[PDB]
């Protein structure tokens, strides 16, 4: 469910961890632009009994840094890929979370998407 | 690194992105070091629910839970709470008043004009203007030939003043490696030397791997010597077609004996026997006595080695000498009233060419006012005077009232014209960030500049915020 | 690209001299010779004429030796033939070549031929 | 000076058989010596084979350069019946000469 | 070595230029020119190292 709404105004963390009281500091950095943009990502693959491919998660550029945002249910979001031609080709990135741990790792992974999904990936029932 | 940035904010009821402002406080990173170009996302794909079905895209809603955005580099002001938290915070890439708001350190500005950067439009392209260019060197004179002469007695071909092209060396007829000794093989044309030595001659295929620095043989020795620092490149070739008789052409002879080595670049052509043993040979030429040279001996039915390879050698220096065989890039085109960055042989300024009424005298290439700052430069290649017009640049003000009273402004453009550039402000162009005013609606002129944002109004009152040039602008109720 | 031109037909009598221009664009005139040729019906072509354009250094062949000159014209790049000893039946079409055998600034043996001509004169 | 012996006299064959054309040298000529000329009724002539057979203008399949050392020669293949053009050989190691001549007629 | 210690390498061709602290271990095609090769590594197409 692709699609844009606004960004109103989230996003703001401290530059620098050093402590300031009741001044004025400002700064050039990395920040989300006010009022911009907002991309809504939703891939789709749940339908009956039966697979019925979503081909989704389009890829997308890595630059300028990347904001995610998102209220999981427990964990439906675990992992990200950064690199060129995701193969054993170019240097690739895994990044991948647990219930306590971390996957970070740097490797050549020809392929790491293997999804097999469950015959009855409706969590209505199981 | 990697820094991650984090704060649980449960205290949303579900509202996508309510109006509010909160911290964000990291927790690890680590190097990689990685050229990255492509973002991706990972789920649990065992377990997929709650996906709809829609086409929503340019600016609409469709029901993801997911939030994607792209950071950029800002200035930012910021506002610390005693405590030390963050309360409050504005950007001074948005809106005039926040740019105001970050000209002077405060989240209040009071009633009056203020004075926050410049404008100045950037240029559009660039273009190189070069002498009619030509009187080229003829080096196809040395490939193309028919006349190729013997290792041991070669032709020196100096190269006088022209145009060095190199078009047709490495791009076209490559037939072998370039064998550069201290040249790039892309930026033959980029530098250029004083002079260069040319010679050309015929030797063995497996004698032609010799011909490098530090390299030693048959025709090391005696016939050819090289200096171990020598730059330029050799270029060689088959000619099997081209020197190959019945029998096999017996005119070229190699140096094998000598009394002592060769000097750098010396021909030791002579014929005379060789002292070998006890035998002074007065034209004896019997018992240990035999000419140096040998017969090269050519067979046309032979492969590779033995079939004619000639190589042909540029030597190239660095002498502190006038430039004598350079070849410059082609010049580009040319454009008029247009803000680009000219260059005219070795003049690279930027502004707006147009055409001039000066009448240069036959020895004249540049221009001047009483400021040592150059005027009008003559076209190489087209001999005539073309003026030189400066960019666009000058300042920005902004007019508001009290900013508890109020927030909107109007812009000052002060010393352009709106007929000018600033009025098609677009993005890539022009620095500030705001290309979002229509700047055809509530336009007006003014003797000090054009102004943005406010209608002319034939009353008279008193002058509540000074503009210029007896204009006074005021907020007022309709 | 090549644009190589001449004169239009003429007619001279013997005991004057005749004057054939041809023309030269396109290409730079400082490192090809310029060839002249005589063609006529009933026979093939000559080598009357070869002048180079770095130096007044002449070709003349041994046939025509000292009965032709043309001077050469590097700023409109043009060879001026004023050709003398007119013969009564000397009427035959003259070609300006850019040879590709002898070059303009050494003039070694080249490989090739005259790649490009002109387009003729008629005396 | 030397000059070239040429003896196709008339080349009466239809257009898209084989044809031949002689350029036997004198008493010698060198292998990278050789220039063909074409002439076409009331046209410029222009060069052909700067060499034994290498292309000069086009040359899709037709004009082809033959032999080695001494004796060289032409070979026509599927010949275009619109050309009809005249044929030149010119030699490079004594100064500059041209061919006998060379005709081909319509042969209807 | 008297003969040749080839144990080591060097890279002499690239596209762009270098950025800090990166790592470009490859054996690609250099495409010296305009023709397109798969694989050839012959004319007009070079090895990087
Ligand atoms: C030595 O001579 C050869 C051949 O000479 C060529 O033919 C003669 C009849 C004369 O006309 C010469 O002036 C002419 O150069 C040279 O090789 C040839 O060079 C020409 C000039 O660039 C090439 O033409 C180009 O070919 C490319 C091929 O992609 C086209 O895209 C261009 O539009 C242009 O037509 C030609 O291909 C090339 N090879 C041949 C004819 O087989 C050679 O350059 C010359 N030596 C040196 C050092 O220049
Ligand atoms: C001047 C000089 O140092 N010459 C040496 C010589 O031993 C060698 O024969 C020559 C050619 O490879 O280049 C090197
Ligand atoms: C789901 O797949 C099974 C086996 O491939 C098939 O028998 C069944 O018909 C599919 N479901 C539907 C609704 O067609
Ligand atoms: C990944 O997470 C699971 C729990 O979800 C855990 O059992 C497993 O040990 C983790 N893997 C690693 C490598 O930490
Ligand atoms: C739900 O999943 C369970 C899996 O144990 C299955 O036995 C059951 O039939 C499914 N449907 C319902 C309505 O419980
Ligand atoms: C990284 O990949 C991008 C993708 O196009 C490429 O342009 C860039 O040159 C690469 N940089 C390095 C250091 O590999
Ligand atoms: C988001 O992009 C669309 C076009 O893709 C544009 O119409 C819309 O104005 C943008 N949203 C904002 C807040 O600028
Ligand atoms: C700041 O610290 C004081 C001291 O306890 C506390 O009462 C207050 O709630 C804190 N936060 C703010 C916003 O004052
Ligand atoms: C330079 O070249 C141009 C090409 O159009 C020509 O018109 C001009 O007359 C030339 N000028 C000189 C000085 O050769
Ligand atoms: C600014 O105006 C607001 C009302 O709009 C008022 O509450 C506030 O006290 C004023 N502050 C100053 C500094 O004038
Ligand atoms: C400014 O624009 C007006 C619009 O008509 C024009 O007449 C005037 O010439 C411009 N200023 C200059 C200095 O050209
Ligand atoms: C205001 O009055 C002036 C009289 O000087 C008149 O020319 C103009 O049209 C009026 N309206 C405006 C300026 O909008």
């Amino acid at each position: 469910t692709q699609s844009y709404t606004n960004s109103f105004t989230r996003g703001v963390y401290y530059p620098d961890k050093v402590f300031r009281s009741s001044v004025l500091h400002s700064t050039q950095d990395l920040f989300l632009p006010f009022f911009s943009n907002v991309t809504w990502f939703h891939a789709i693959h749940v339908s009956g009994t039966n697979g019925t491919k979503r081909f989704d998660n389009p890829v997308l550029p890595f630059n300028d840094g990347v904001y995610f945002a998102s209220t999981e249910k427990s964990n439906i979001i675990r992992g990200w890929i950064f690199g060129t031609t995701l193969d054993s080709k170019t240097q690739s990135l895994l990044i991948v979370n647990n219930a306590t741990n971390v996957v970070i790792k740097v490797c050549e992974f020809q392929f790491c998407n293997d999804p097999f999904l469950d015959v009855y990936y409706h969590e209505n029932n199981k | 690194y990697f820094k991650i940035y984090s704060k649980h904010t449960p205290v949303n009821l579900g509202r996508d992105l309510p109006q509010g402002f909160s911290a964000l406080e990291p927790l690890v990173d680590l190097p990689i070091g990685i050229n990255i170009t492509r973002f991706q996302t990972l789920l649990a794909l065992h377990r997929s629910y709650l996906t709809p079905g829609d086409s929503s895209s340019s600016w609409t809603a469709g029901a993801a839970a997911y939030y994607v955005g792209y950071l950029q580099p800002r200035t930012f002001l910021l506002k610390y709470n005693e405590n030390g938290t963050i309360t409050d915070a504005v950007d001074c890439a948005l809106d005039p008043l926040s740019e105001t708001k970050c000209t002077l350190k405060s989240f209040t500005v009071e009633k009056g004009i203020y004075q926050t950067s410049n404008f100045r439009v950037q240029p559009t392209e660039s273009i190189v203007r070069f002498p009619n260019i030509t009187n080229l060197c003829p080096f196809h004179e040395v490939f193309n030939a028919t006349r190729f002469a013997s290792v041991y007695a070669w032709n020196r071909k100096r190269i006088s003043n022209c145009v060095a092209d190199y078009s047709v060396l490495y791009n076209f007829a490559p037939f072998f490696a370039f064998k550069c000794y201290g040249v790039s093989p892309t930026k033959l044309n980029d530098l250029c030397f004083t002079n260069v030595y040319a010679d050309s001659f015929v030797i063995r295929g497996n004698e032609v791997s010799q011909i490098a620095p530090g390299q030693t043989g048959n025709i090391a020795d005696y016939n050819y010597k090289l200096p171990d620092d020598f730059t330029g490149c050799v270029i060689a070739w088959n000619s099997n077609k081209l020197d190959s008789k019945v029998s096999g052409n017996y005119n070229y002879l190699y140096r094998l004996f000598r009394k002592s080595k060769l000097k750098p670049f010396e021909r030791d052509i002579s014929t005379e026997i060789y002292q070998a043993g006890n035998k002074p040979c007065n034209g004896v030429a019997g018992f240990n006595c035999y000419f140096p040279l040998q017969s090269y001996g050519f067979r046309p039915t032979y492969g590779v080695g033995h079939q004619p390879y000639r190589v042909v050698v540029l030597s190239f220096e660095l002498l502190h000498a006038p430039a004598t065989v350079c070849g410059p890039k082609k010049s580009t085109n040319l454009v008029k009233n247009k803000c680009v960055n000219f260059n005219f042989n070795g003049l690279t300024g930027t502004g707006v060419l147009t055409e001039s009424n000066k009448k240069f005298l036959p020895f004249q290439q540049f221009g001047r006012d009483i400021a040592d700052t150059t005027d009008a430069v003559r076209d190489p290649q087209t001999l005539e005077i073309l003026d030189i017009t400066p960019c666009s640049f000058g300042g920005v003000s902004v007019i508001t009232p009290g900013t508890n009273t109020s927030n909107q402004v109007a812009v000052l453009y002060q010393g352009v014209n709106c007929t000018e550039v600033p009025v098609a402000i677009h993005a890539d162009q022009l620095t500030p960030t705001w290309r979002v005013y229509s700047t055809g609606s509530n336009v007006f002129q003014t003797r000090a500049g054009c102004l943005i944002g406010a209608e002319y109004v034939n009353n008279s009152y008193e002058c509540d915020i000074p503009i210029g040039a007896g204009i006074c602008a005021s907020y007022q109720t309709q | 690209q090549v644009q190589l031109v001449q004169s239009g037909a003429e007619v001279k009598k013997p005991g004057a001299s005749v004057k054939v221009s041809c023309k030269a664009s396109g290409y730079p005139f400082t490192s090809y010779g310029i060839s002249w040729v005589r063609q006529a019906p009933g026979q093939g072509l000559e080598w009357m004429g070869w002048i180079s354009t770095y130096n007044g250094n002449t070709n003349y062949a041994q046939k025509f030796q000292g009965r032709v000159t043309m001077t050469t014209d590097t700023s409109t790049t043009t060879g001026y033939m004023e050709l003398r000893r007119l013969r009564s039946d000397d009427t035959a079409v003259y070609y300006c070549a850019r040879d590709y055998t002898r070059g303009a600034w050494f003039g070694e043996s080249l490989i090739g031929g005259f790649d490009n001509w002109g387009q003729g004169t008629l005396v | 000076e030397i000059v070239l012996t040429q003896s196709p006299g008339t080349l009466s064959l239809s257009p898209g058989e084989r044809a031949t054309l002689s350029c036997r040298a004198s008493q010698t000529v060198s292998s990278t010596s050789l220039a063909w000329y074409q002439q076409k009724p009331g046209q410029a002539p222009r060069l052909l084979i700067y060499g034994a057979s290498s292309r000069a203008t086009g040359i899709p399949d037709r004009f082809s350069g033959s032999g080695s050392g001494t004796d060289f020669t032409l070979t026509i293949s599927r010949l275009e019946p619109e050309d009809f053009a005249v044929y030149y050989c010119q030699q490079h190691d004594t100064s500059l000469t041209f061919g006998g001549g060379t005709k081909v007629e319509i042969k209807r």
